[PDB]
This record gives C-alpha cells, structure tokens and sequence, in this order.
C-alpha cells in the first residue's frame, strides 16, 4: 500500500509544474467523475483502505460531526450497492463536496509514524 | 495442422437421439447390431458389450441367449485338466474375430482395427464422425494424393489415408424389419448402435437428466422467490441522518 | 419426521410424471414398442 | 483484529442515524422484478460495458489476426511462407 | 445462552454459518466460496464412491473405469459427477480468484487468507492432475509422462527425483498406484487447507464490492446469504446437471477413452481445460527448467500481488484504469488457456510468448504502476 | 417522535394470515423439493453399493451335473458359497424315511429338502457364523460344522450344535443330468 | 438409390456449391497437367487438390446434414 | 502480543500445546492421549504408503501385500508398522478408556467429551476390522464373512442390507474394494472426530488423579507435559520397535498368511486380538440378533 | 543373489529351466531359458 504521504508528495510534484498540472488535472477530474463512487454518496476519503493502523488512528481522531457524516455516507453506499441503485444526479456528491476531509489526519498519522521510525534508527 | 491432418470436420446430422429429450431409436440399435455382426465382426472386436447388455435394448432375452449359444467360449479345464469349451451364455462378452493385436495386424496389412465399444467417445466427431467415415469414401481420390499401398482415401480420417476401405454397399444386409439397406441407412444404423455401445446409459442418463432439471429448476425458482421475499426488509430499508 | 414422508410424495409425483411423459414422447423409439416389428 | 462480533464490530461511534424497515410479510415481494431486471440491468450493463469491451476487443483482435494468419499458412498459397518460418 | 452458542460445536457452526456478520452489500460473487466448499464435498463424496470400484492397477485402471461406467448401477452418474464436478470446481475457483483480484480481497487485512488461497489452488491443481492420471487413457498416460519429463529438468536432483515420482523407469503400475493413493489423500489435506482458509477469513471477515469497511452495516448469515447461497447452489447444480446428464464429455478430451499405450503418442497432448493456461505458459518458455519455473511462478505470483498493488483504495469497483487492466488480464488469461490446446505453430509460439510476458507483466508492472497512477489521479482530482 | 417514510406503495395487499400462509407454503415446498432431490441423489449413490450388473450376471449359473458315485459329496462355487451337491444312495433316503417331529430344531424331510435322492443339493454354508462344514465328520452322518462341532443330518437338518436353522438348500432346479439355477 | 448420393448430387448443383465445384475440377485438371510433365516424380512440391476437395465437401455437408435423416 | 498468540493458526497451536493450562498433578496416564494421536498419524502415515502399493482386487490383495513385504524397498517395515501400530493404537486406546474409567474423566463437566470418545472407539473398531479384511488371508476373509452373516440378523432389513455390504452375494471383489476405499477414508473421519474430542477437552480441560479441581494449581504445557509426552512417546516407540523389528507377527494370527479360500473354512475364526472381548460377548448370546 | 548363491549361480540355475515367453509374431507359442527375474516354478501347473 502506498503511504498517503507519498501520494501527496507526488500530487504536489505534479501540481507545482504548470504543464503537468494543465494536462493531468482535467484528466484527474474526469477520472474521479468516471470512477462512479460519487453517485453512491461516497466522498473520496470514504473509499480509503480503513484496515491499517495509521488509517485506523486517523479515523479514531476525527471530529464527531465528520465521524457521523462519514458513518452515514458509508451506510448509504452500502444500502445503494445492496439495492443495486444509484443516487440521482441532484443527490450525488458534487465535485465541490468531495473535500478531502480525512487527508489532514492521515498525514498527521503518517508524520508521527515516520518520526518514530526515523528516531528509532537514529 | 493442415486441414488434411486434422481430418475434414464431420457435419452435424439431426440424429433421432440428439435433442435433450430423445432416446436411441432402439430399432436403429438393433439394425446397427445386425450391421455390426454382418460386416464389422470380421475385423472389429467390440469386447466391452456383453450379450446381457442387449436384453431390453435391441434383443429379447431369448434372442440374446440364443445368439450366445452358437458361439464357443473357453471353459475351466476338465477334471483330468484338459482344455474344455462351452456354449456361450448371456454373461459372456461378445468375442472379437482375432485372438490378439498381433493376429489383427497380420490379417489387416498391419493396421489394427480398434475396438468399437468406445469408438464414439474416442473420436472428435462422435457419432457423426463414424457416419461421415463410412460414407465419406469418394469414388475417385482427389487428384495429386498418393496413398501408401493398402490404404484407402477417406477425407474424414486424420491424414486422409485409412486402411479400412469402404465396406458398406447398397443392399449388403437384408434387414429383419424389411427396412431398405441403402449404404446411408446402414451407416446410420451402425453409428447409432456403436453410440449405444459406447453410451449404454444414454437413455436412462437423459431421463434422469429431465427429472433433475425439473426438480432443480422448480427448486431454483422457489429459492429466488424465498430470497427476494426474505430480503425485502433489507432492500426496503430507509435511513435518516439528522445531526444538529 | 414428516420431511421424509413428504419426500416420498414429491419424488413420486415428479417420477411418475416424467416416466409418463418420457414414454409418450419416445413411444415410437422405445424397445418395448419396437420389439413387435422384429419378433 | 478489524472485525469483532456483533456487540463491537469495530464501527466508529455511530449516532443520529435512524433505520426504518417493514416486515417481509407486510411488503410486496418481487415488486418491480420484471421492470427492474430489464431497465436497471441494462443501465448496469451500459455503465460497465466499455471496461469489458475495449479489453475484449483488443484481445479478440489479436486472437483473430493470429488465427487467420495460422489458417493462411497451412494452405497451398501459404506453403512458401510457412517454409520461410 | 441459546444452545447454538453454549455448545462448542454448535457454537462453531453458529460463528461460521448462522451469526457470521457478513457485510450487507456483498454480491453473488461472494457465494462462490460456498459453492467451492460444496464442490469439495461432491469431489469427495462421488470420489469415495469411485474408489469403491476403481482398481488402481495399470492393466485394470481403464477397464475398471469402464466397469464403473457400464456395470455399476449408477456408476455412470458417479463418474460423470466426479469429472464434470472437478471441472466445475475449477470454474468456481477461477471465479473466486477473479473476484478476489477485482475487489481487493487480497489486501492488507487478509493477506494470510490470500496466501492460503494460493496454496489451495496449487494443491488442487495437483489433485486434479493426479486424478486425471488415474483414468489411464491415452491423454492420461501421456500427460503424466510429459509432466514427469519436464520435472526431470531440476538442475541436479531432477535426474533422481523423477524415478521416485515414477516408482520405476517410466509411467507404469507403481506410478498409477501411487497417484491413486495421493489423489485419494490430498483432497483431505485440501479440506484441512479449506478449514484454514475459513479461519483466516473469520479472523477479519469478508470484503465488499464497494471496498469500504463493512462494520458500519453488517447482517447475520442465517436469514441472509444462506438463502442467497441456496440460489447460487441451485444455479450451480442446474448447470452441473445440464452438463452431467447432457453432453457430459464436452469438457473432456475424446482421446482419454483410448486405453493408454506408451508405444503410440496421440497427435496432441493437452491437459484438462482448467490447466491449459499454465501449460501454455510452460510451452512459451523454451528451456525446460525455465518453463517449469515460469509455470510455477504463474501461480505463486499471486502471493506477490498483495504487495505490488499500491492502491490506497481496496478493489476495482471505483477505479477506471484498474478495471481496464483487470479485464485485459482476464482476457489474456483466457487467451493463454486457448493457446494451451493449440499446436506449437508459427504465429502461436510468438503469441504465447507475448501472452506469458503480459501475464507476468500484469502483476509486476501494470498493477503497481496503474495503482500508483490512480492514487495520484484521485488525489489531484479531489483537490 | 418523527415522521416515517411512506411505505404505502411497498405494502402487500394480502391479509395477515394469507401472506404468512403463502410464505410458509413456499418455504415448505422448497424444503420438501430439496428433500426429494437429496433422496434421489442419495438413493442413486447408494445403489452403487448394490451388486453391479456383472455380479448379478455371474450368479444363477448352472453347474455341470452328471453321473457321480453314490454317496459322494461334490462341491461347487455357485454365488461364492460352496454347494454340497451329493448323490446320496438309497441308504440315505431310507435313513431319512424315519420322520422326526421332536429333537430337531426344524423338523423336515427329504420331501422338501430334495427333489430326488439321485441328486441332493444343499449350500455348505453353516447356520451360526456361516462356515463350510466337513463332508464326513457330521455326528448325524452328514456334514459337520468344524467351528462349533455342529452336526448336519443327511437331510440337511440341524441335529446338534449351535445351528440356528437347517442346512440351507439352494433354489437350484433339476433337469436331465443338469443343474438349472 | 441411397438418399445420400442423390442429396450430394443435388447440393453440388446448388449455386452456393457451384464455385467450389468449379475450383475443384480446375484443380483436378491442373494436377493432371503437372503429372503429365516427365520430371513430376522429381518435384519437391507435388500439388494436390485436397484443399479444394475439402472446401467442396464442407459446402456440400452444410447442405446435406439437415436434410439427410429425413429420408431415412 | 507474542506471535504465538497474535496469529490465529499459532494461536490455536498455543491454546492446545504451548499454554494449555494442564493440571499439575496428572500422572503419565494423561500422556496416552498424545500417543493415540501419534498412533493416528502413524496408522495414516504408513497407511498412505501401503495404498501406494496395495492393489484392492480380490485376486491381487494378498499377492499385493506380499509384493509390499518382499519387493518394495522398506515395504516390510511399512506393513509391520501399519499392523503392529494398529495393535498398539488399540492398546493405547484401551488404556485411555481404562484411565477414564478409573478416574472419573467421564463425569459431569466432560460427559460430552466422553460421548465423542465412545464414538471414536466404535469408529476405530470398524476401521481396524475393515483394514484387516484388506489382507484377504484366510482369517481376513472368514472374519468378513462371519461379520456380514451376523449383521444379516436385522429383523427385516437384514436380508437386504447384507448384499449392499457385500456388494454381491458373498465376500468377493466388490466387498474388498469397498472395504479398501472406506478404510482409506474413515481414518480421516476419525481425525475429525479426534479434533472434536480435543475441542470438548479444551472447553473444560482435563481431570486429575485426585479428582478435585485443578484450577487452584495449573501448569503450562510447553515445558511441562510436553517433555512428559516425550518420555511416553519414546517408551511407546521403543516397545513398538521391539515388536515391529523383533517378532512382528506375535500379535497377528498365522492363518492370515494363507490366501483367502471360501471353499475351506479354517479350524477357528477369531478377530484380531483387540476385538476378541466383544467377539466373546457376541458368542455368549445365542440369538444372532441378540448377539 | 547375495543370500545363498552368487549372481552367476542364480543366473545359471535360471537358464536350466524353461519359461513361457510372449508368443512369436506368427502367433505360435514360444519359450525362453529362465532369467533372474523369473520366479521359481512349481512342479504342477495348477492346484488340480
Ligand atoms: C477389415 C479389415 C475391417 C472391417 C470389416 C471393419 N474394420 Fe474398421 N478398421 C479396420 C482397421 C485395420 C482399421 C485401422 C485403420 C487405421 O488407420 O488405424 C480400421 C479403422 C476403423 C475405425 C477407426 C477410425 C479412426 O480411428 O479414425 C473405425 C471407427 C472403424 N474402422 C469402424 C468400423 C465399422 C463401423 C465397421 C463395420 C463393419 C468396421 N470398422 C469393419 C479393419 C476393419
Ligand atoms: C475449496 C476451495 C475454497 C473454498 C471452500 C474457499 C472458501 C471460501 C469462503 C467460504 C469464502 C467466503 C465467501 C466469499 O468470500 O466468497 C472465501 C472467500 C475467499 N476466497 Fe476462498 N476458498 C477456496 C479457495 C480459494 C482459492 C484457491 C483462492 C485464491 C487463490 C481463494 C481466495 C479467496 C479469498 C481471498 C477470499 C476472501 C474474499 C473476500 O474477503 O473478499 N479461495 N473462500
Ligand atoms: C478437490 C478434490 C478433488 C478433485 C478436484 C478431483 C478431481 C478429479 C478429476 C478431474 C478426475 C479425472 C476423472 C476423469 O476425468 O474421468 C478425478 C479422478 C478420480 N478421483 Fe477425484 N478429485 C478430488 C478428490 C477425490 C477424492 C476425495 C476421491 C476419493 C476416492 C477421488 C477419487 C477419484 C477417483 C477414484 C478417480 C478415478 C477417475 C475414474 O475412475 O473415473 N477424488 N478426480
Ligand atoms: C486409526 C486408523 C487406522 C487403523 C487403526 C488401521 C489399522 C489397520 C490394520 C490393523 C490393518 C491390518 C493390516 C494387516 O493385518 O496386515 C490395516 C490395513 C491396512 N490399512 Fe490401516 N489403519 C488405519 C488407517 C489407515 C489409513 C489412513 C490408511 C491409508 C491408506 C490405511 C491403509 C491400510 C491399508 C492399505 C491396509 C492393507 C494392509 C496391507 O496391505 O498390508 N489405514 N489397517
Ligand atoms: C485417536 C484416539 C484419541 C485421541 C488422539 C484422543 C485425544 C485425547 C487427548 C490429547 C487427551 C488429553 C490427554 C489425556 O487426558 O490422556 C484425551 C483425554 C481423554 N480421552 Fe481421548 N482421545 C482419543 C480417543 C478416546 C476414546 C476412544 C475415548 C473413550 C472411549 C477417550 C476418552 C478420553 C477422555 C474422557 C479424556 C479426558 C480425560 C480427562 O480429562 O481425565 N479418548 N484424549
Ligand atoms: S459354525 Fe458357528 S455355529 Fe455353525
């Protein structure tokens, strides 16, 4: 599994350069639209692989309102996959609401883990 | 491979026993058995079929036993120990014309006419192939092909050269039921009989298959209904999320 | 139990139905109907 | 582990969510099975078609070219090209 | 507590069948597991009823099978069940691998399960192949001979291991007898591996078609996914009956009905269909040792898969490029299987080499590269 | 407390008992269809345990009869169990003429135990722990069960020992110098 | 006469089978011509009409197959 | 947590072998179970190596056994093991039942365990008997014949069940083949039953020679009772070698080396020694059904 | 060999006896001198 820190490193490596940004970012939005997760009520960070100590800590350190919103979105996604139906376009998660809410906590967890690893090999 | 080596692909004749719910035309099985005894038995063994297998399929038990009688079979040596021979009985297997592979090869220019008790399940085209093999001999081999001495051209045979050579000819056998004995008809009868000999469970197999399809299809529909019904509570769930 | 009893009923129903439909669909081909022509 | 038993399945503190449902005996079974299995199935096939078609098209095009070339080689006009290979 | 929890054995049956907290969003693909178990029973059950009549001696093996077919009361049914049921066992197992590859069922929490999976696969192949060798038809005997000859390619021990495998100097009576013994046995070792598979599943539970955590919404198994398993089981048995009773030899090769003759090789040597892909890989690599190594890698690389898949999101259901890659890999696998049964010819040697190349490239290049690219694309898209 | 979603459309049109009765009928029908299918499969499999066609054909096999010394006991292998085909002379018939309604576990006579004294047929398998009796050690003059010392009478009746019945007489018929099973 | 021979004759006369039959006879003629040349037995590639015969036979079988057994 | 507890597989191995809190006062008798398990392996192990050479055909069973003894490299060793090891399997099983009868290991908290015990016993006997019938010596054949004749005493189904057992009209090729198949099989059913035995043991633990509760003083198993298991295992193997290598046919019956002949019954019919008691009971009751 | 007779002696004792071989290609019975692999022959053809 790719550490989220590395994903953000690559993303900023691409975004910083105007040519790579202008090329990828349109494809990035198109890919996230075609992914099909938004029509099921899921934000991007709901898809993340929860079964990892770093990710589990990040979830454990979410605010209450974000935690409950995430729970409801996951439950709605499960129900939609269960009933084989998708949300109408007006109810689907718009691109603006796919707000990367969990990434800051994941990055903090990664920072703590990397500092611990670095100092353990000081 | 080139088309010749793979052998011309036999077509799909609408056999009386092709469909999922049809039996062997047991008339055809008996007629094919007549053709076998009359022509094949000279060369082909067909060992795995016992006379008892023909009771209730193509011959009444009396007829099968009578057929078994005319032949002679090895018997446990006499009290003195000398060899003894006994009249055939139902339990005995049909005997081939040759004692061993060596004799068969010697009497057939080295070619070994294979046992026919599994020839239908041991060939790509199945019954079709056998039929196509027997009626595939062209009067004039295609120009340019040279056959090894003793071999005959048959396109349906892999490689094009088969040692058997045409055997079925019109009116070669007087059928018991007055059926015309055209070479095509005889090929059909022998193909059906060999298919039976290779698949004696065919009739019972397909009847059991019909019973199984009926039972499992009804049960599968019942399972669909039961699952959809019992899942309606889950597929009808409705949620609300009302935080402050 | 009654499961074993109802097994008789269902199996017998399907068995008789199939044996009666099969010997009617294939009556022209079965040995018991053709043996007369060769007797 | 990442999944306990029923009392604690490892879900985060969940709250403010209300779930409603009705008894199976009180609900119509196979309501829109006829209409759903057609229209919704066509919708799903439409959504997922390209992902199965483009790879299938590529692989089957490669297979068809290979098969046709093989058939061509083992023929009177393919004899020379077969020999060269 | 209820009797289904107080009693130890009923407690286990409850943990695995009645109260196992399955996710509510699992497709019908998750039923394949059950089918495999059912198939494992069938292979065993019917299998035990063939050893009651099968004579393992070389001069009686094929004749004993024919005795089963023609003489034993339902022997034809039991044999067709045991053969077409192995074919369906492998169909369901390939579907169960395809599902685990499409959805990230092999990822972090379930790697051990995945590993056991692979082992099961490996083991099963052996079993199946060994079972085939018991029929001792032409294809049976010559497949055994080819496998042993290729295994003779080990650098040093190869010349000594093969006579141990044969029990002689060629596939003969000792080989068939030992194949019968190991074939009767290894299914029970496989049952043990299946129990290990089930424990490794139970420790962490099963995945979802959506990939996200199921703990938020799980359902018991007795009312749900038992009557779904019944649907899947009856569909399985309906198709299994279409095959067993109608056209039972469709999956088999006709040459297997010719009693094995060492002095006359059949025109073409091919395994049963379910082993064709690997066989194709085996013929793609010229060197015999290279061929065997590549063949075994073609399976063992599934172990490398959980680590090469660098995706932060489990599964393919929400990934565009990964779905194209997975379907391309599946169709190339089918192409390898098809090439398995075709003769080594001008276009097909190169096509098989390319197919094997891409089969391994999937795991070692496409999965990591595509997964990383998609992670980056996801992050850039949301920002 | 709060407004529920409207299930109006989702509701069934059946009564309380009607829907439950139909659901239970469908579930029971599924259960009994599964029972019938499992019964068919299990019976088909267990029929494999039964004698195959080969064994049935081999049995009911005639024995090469003919002239033999009077009083000599021949042996056969019909259906595995030895057959004590003996041509007991007129002396055996005369001895069996003495009826016995008592002191015999199953009083019988050559009237039913044999068709003609010129050919006597009887399976050699004993009664208790079926064994092959000795042809001359019988305390009653017939066969003797070595395992328990039981004595078999010249007519096959159990005279002494642990015999639970009399020496079985196969269902073999007689003919002109032949045995017709 | 057996139905198979007459069915073959009918099918080879069919328009679909006509081009294959024409090719087959032309091939027969060409192969005979090749056999005329005295150095024929030296030729490495001695042509044969097995392929044209196979095409003709397949095109004829596709016609006879469905109709043959209705005559028997 | 330690790897021996975190991993589910190693967690099971630990719960049963490394940390099983055995009572501190258990004698050497409590080792018999391990031996039985060991024997179950040996019976299987050597067993799997005999089927690789055993041919189940009636006309080949005895000749195949002699081929194992004379021709296979270590075939004599494998056969003598598989046989004397069955005899020792039953020695250890009788000792394990005797221990459970002397100490109240069958009482309340373990009644369920006891039940599986009995089932195992029953099943084992079948296996052993069935395996013995595979040799198809005189005593083998006639033991099969006597067994099936006695089972022919069921009131109504008796006349019909026996042909299903024989697969014919007398002990013949189908009987020996089905015995070989079921004999190869039933040992794995017995392995499953042994797993159930161990589960029912682990739920409530093992008893004590004193009978009183062991919870007050329980010891781990890895340094304690695994090294006691080794004493018991090595004593078992030492006696097993004294039998297998020296006088391996002592426990068997000589008549079993005469190929089976239905036309001549041997002077006496006896099962292999460990089934003699029940056989005696069978003969004590005159009625066959009663017996 | 190696028990009571050297391999040469056992082989020689083998040639001193006759054994049935695969019948000639003409189908007539054929016989060969014994070899080491052959089993010792009994004085009677069968129990009878
Ligand atoms: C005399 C010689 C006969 C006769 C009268 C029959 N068969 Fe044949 N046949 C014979 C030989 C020596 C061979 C071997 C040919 C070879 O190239 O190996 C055959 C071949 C067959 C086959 C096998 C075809 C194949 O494997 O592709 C079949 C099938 C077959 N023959 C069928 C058959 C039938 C139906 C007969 C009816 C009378 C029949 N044979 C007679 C020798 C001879
Ligand atoms: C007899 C053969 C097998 C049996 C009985 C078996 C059993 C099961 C069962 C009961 C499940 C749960 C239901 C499901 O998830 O579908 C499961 C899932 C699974 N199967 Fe198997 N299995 C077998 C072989 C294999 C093989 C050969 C592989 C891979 C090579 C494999 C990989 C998996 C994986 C990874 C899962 C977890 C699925 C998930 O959580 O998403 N299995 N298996
Ligand atoms: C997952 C486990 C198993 C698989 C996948 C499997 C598969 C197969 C296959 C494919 C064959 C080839 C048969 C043919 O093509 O005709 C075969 C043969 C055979 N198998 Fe199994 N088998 C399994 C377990 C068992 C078991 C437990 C037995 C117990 C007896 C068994 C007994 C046999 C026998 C006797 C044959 C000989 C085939 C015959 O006589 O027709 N198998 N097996
Ligand atoms: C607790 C389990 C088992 C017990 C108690 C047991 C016991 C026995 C016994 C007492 C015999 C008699 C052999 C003789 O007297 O020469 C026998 C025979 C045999 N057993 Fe086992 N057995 C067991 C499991 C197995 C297994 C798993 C196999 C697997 C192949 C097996 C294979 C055989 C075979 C092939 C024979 C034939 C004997 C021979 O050829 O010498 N047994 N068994
Ligand atoms: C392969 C055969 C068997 C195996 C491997 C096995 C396994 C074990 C083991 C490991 C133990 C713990 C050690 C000991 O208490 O000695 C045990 C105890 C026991 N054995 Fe078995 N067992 C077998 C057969 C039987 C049978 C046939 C019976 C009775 C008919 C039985 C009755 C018991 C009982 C009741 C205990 C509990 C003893 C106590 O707690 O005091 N076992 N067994
Ligand atoms: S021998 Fe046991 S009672 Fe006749």
């Amino acid at each position: 599994v790719q550490s989220m820190t590395s994903v953000v490193k690559a993303a900023n490596f691409i975004l910083a350069r105007p040519t790579l940004s202008k090329i990828i970012t349109p494809l990035a939005q198109k890919f996230t639209a075609y992914a099909g997760y938004r029509e099921m009520g899921l934000k991007f960070n709901d898809l993340l692989l929860e079964e990892t100590p770093i990710m589990q800590t990040a979830i454990k350190r979410l605010p209450s309102e974000l935690n409950y919103s995430r729970n409801f979105r996951i439950l709605t996604a499960h129900q939609l996959a269960l009933s084989h139906q998708l949300l109408p376009a007006e109810k689907a998660v718009k691109p603006e609401e796919d707000d990367n809410y969990l990434i800051p906590y994941i990055l903090e967890a990664e920072k703590e883990a990397f500092e611990k690893a670095e100092l353990d090999n000081i | 491979m080139t088309a010749a080596e793979h052998g011309l692909h036999p077509p799909a004749y609408n056999w009386p026993h092709n469909g999922m719910f049809e039996t062997f035309d047991h008339a055809s099985i008996r007629r094919g058995f007549q053709v076998y005894r009359e022509v094949c038995a000279a060369c082909h063994s067909l060992d795995r079929i016992a006379w008892r297998n023909l009771v209730g399929v193509s011959h009444t038990t009396s007829e099968a036993k009578a057929m078994a009688e005319e032949l002679e079979y090895d018997d446990e040596p006499d009290d003195e120990g000398k060899p003894r021979k006994r009249p055939g009985k139902l339990a005995d297997y049909i005997p081939g014309p040759y004692e061993n592979e060596q004799a068969a090869r010697a009497a057939n220019q080295g070619a070994y006419p294979p046992d026919l008790s599994l020839i239908v399940k041991a060939r790509h085209g199945g019954s079709d192939y056998i039929f196509s093999l027997l009626t595939g001999y062209p009067d004039e081999p295609p120009a340019g092909v040279v056959l090894p001495e003793g071999s005959n051209y048959n396109p349906y045979f892999p490689g094009g050269a088969i040692a058997m050579g045409r055997v079925l000819f019109d009116d070669l056998v007087e059928y018991e039921d007055g059926t015309p004995a055209t070479t095509s008809q005889m090929a059909k009868d022998v193909s059906t009989f060999l298919n039976w000999a290779s698949e004696p469970e065919h009739d019972d197999r397909k009847k059991w298959g019909l019973k199984a399809l009926v039972v499992l299809s009804s049960l599968y529909l019942l399972s669909i209904w039961v699952k959809r019904f019992k899942w309606t509570p889950i597929k009808n769930r409705k949620f609300r999320f009302d935080p402050p | 139990a009654t499961i074993f009893g109802g097994a008789f009923a269902f199996q017998g129903f399907f068995d008789v139905a199939v044996n009666k439909w099969w010997e009617e669909h294939n009556k022209a081909k079965l040995w018991k109907n053709v043996k007369g022509k060769f007797l | 582990t990442y999944m306990g038993w029923w009392g604690s399945l490892g879900s985060p503190k969940q709250k403010y969510i209300t779930q409603y449902t009705i008894s199976p005996y009180a609900a119509k079974p196979l309501k829109g099975a006829a209409y759903n299995a057609v229209f919704n199935t066509f919708r799903r096939t439409k959504n997922q078609f390209l992902y199965v078609a483009i790879p299938f098209v590529v692989v089957w095009s490669i297979w068809t070219r290979a098969r046709d070339y093989n058939e061509y080689l083992y023929t009177k006009e393919g004899r020379e090209e077969l020999e060269r290979v | 507590m209820p009797t289904r929890k107080s009693n130890t054995y009923l407690s286990l049956v409850n943990s695995y069948l009645i109260d196992s907290p399955q996710p509510s969003s699992i497709n019908y693909w998750w039923n394949l597991g059950s089918l495999l178990g059912l198939c494992l029973v069938i292979q065993i059950a019917s299998g035990v009823f063939l050893a009651m009549h099968y004579s393992s001696n070389i001069e009686l093996a094929f004749d004993s099978v024919e005795h089963i077919m023609r003489d034993v009361n339902a022997g034809w049914l039991i044999r067709y069940i045991h053969a077409n049921g192995a074919s369906f066992f492998f169909i369901c197992m390939y579907l169960h691998i395809g599902k685990a590859l499409y959805y990230g069922s092999y990822k972090q929490p379930r790697v051990m399960l995945w590993v056991i999976g692979v082992v099961i696969f490996i083991l099963t192949m052996a079993i199946a192949f060994m079972g085939y060798c018991l029929v001792y038809g032409q294809m049976s005997h010559w497949g055994a001979t080819v496998i042993t000859n290729l295994l003779s390619a080990i650098p040093f021990i190869g010349n000594d291991i093969v006579p141990f495998i044969w029990g002689g100097f060629s596939v003969s009576n000792p080989t068939i007898q030992r194949f019968f013994a190991l074939h009767f046995l290894l299914p029970f070792i496989l049952a043990a591996l299946v129990c290990m598979h089930l424990m490794a599943l139970h420790v962490h539970g099963s995945s979802n078609p959506v990939g996200i955590t199921g703990n938020i919404d799980r359902l018991p198994m007795h009312p749900y996914f038992i009557f779904k398993d019944l649907i899947t089981v009856f569909v399985f048995l309906l198709i299994f009956s279409l095959f067993v009773f109608y056209s039972p030899n469709t999956l088999g090769h006709p040459d297997n009905y010719i009693p094995g003759n060492p002095m006359v090789t059949p025109p073409s040597i091919v395994p049963e269909w379910y082993l064709l892909p690997f066989y194709a890989i085996l013929r793609s690599i010229p060197d015999k040792l290279g061929g065997v190594i590549a063949m075994f890698g073609a399976i063992l690389i599934l172990l490398s898969l959980p680590y090469t898949d660098r995706s932060i999101i489990r599964g393919n259901s929400f990934k565009v490029l990964s779905k194209l890659a997975f379907y391309l890999f599946v169709f190339n696998f089918i192409l390898l299987g098809n090439l398995g049964q075709l003769h080594v010819e001008v276009p097909y040697i190169q096509l098989g080499q390319f197919a094997t190349a891409y089969y391994f490239a999937h795991y070692i290049i496409v999965v990591p590269v595509i997964s990383t690219l998609e992670n980056i694309l996801y992050y850039i898209g949301t920002q | 407390n709060y407004q529920q979603p409207d299930y109006s459309s989702y509701l069934n049109n059946k009564s309380g008992q009607g829907s439950r009765n139909f659901t239970y009928f469908m579930v029971g029908s599924m259960g009994l269809l599964s029972a019938a299918g499992a019964k068919s499969t299990v019976e088909a499999f267990l029929s494999s345990f039964a004698a195959s066609a080969d064994v049935l054909a081999m049995a009911k096999v005639e024995v090469k009869l003919g002239a033999i010394p009077e009083g000599k006991n021949v042996i056969i292998k019909w259906q595995g169990k030895p057959v004590f085909i003996r041509h007991r002379t007129a002396d055996e018939i005369e001895e069996a003429n003495q009826v016995d309604i008592k002191t015999l576990r199953d009083p019988q006579n050559d009237a039913d135990r044999v068709k003609k004294p010129e050919w006597l047929i009887m399976l050699g398998i004993c009664t208790h722990l079926g064994c092959v009796p000795i042809g001359e050690a019988g305390d009653f003059g017939g066969w003797f069960c070595p395992c328990h010392g039981s004595h078999y009478d010249i007519s096959g009746r159990i005279r002494k020992g642990p015999a639970p019945l009399n020496l079985e007489i196969p269902e073999y018929d007689f003919t002109d110098d032949e045995t017709l099973l | 006469a057996d139905p198979l021979d007459t069915l073959r004759e009918e099918c080879t006369k069919t328009a679909a089978c006509k081009p294959f039959d024409h090719h087959f006879h032309e091939c027969i003629e060409r192969v005979t011509k090749e056999q005329e040349e005295p150095d024929y037995e030296h030729k490495h590639y001695k042509e044969d009409c097995i392929e044209e015969f196979f095409h003709l036979q397949h095109c004829v079988n596709d016609c006879v197959a469905p109709r043959l057994f209705n005559r028997l």
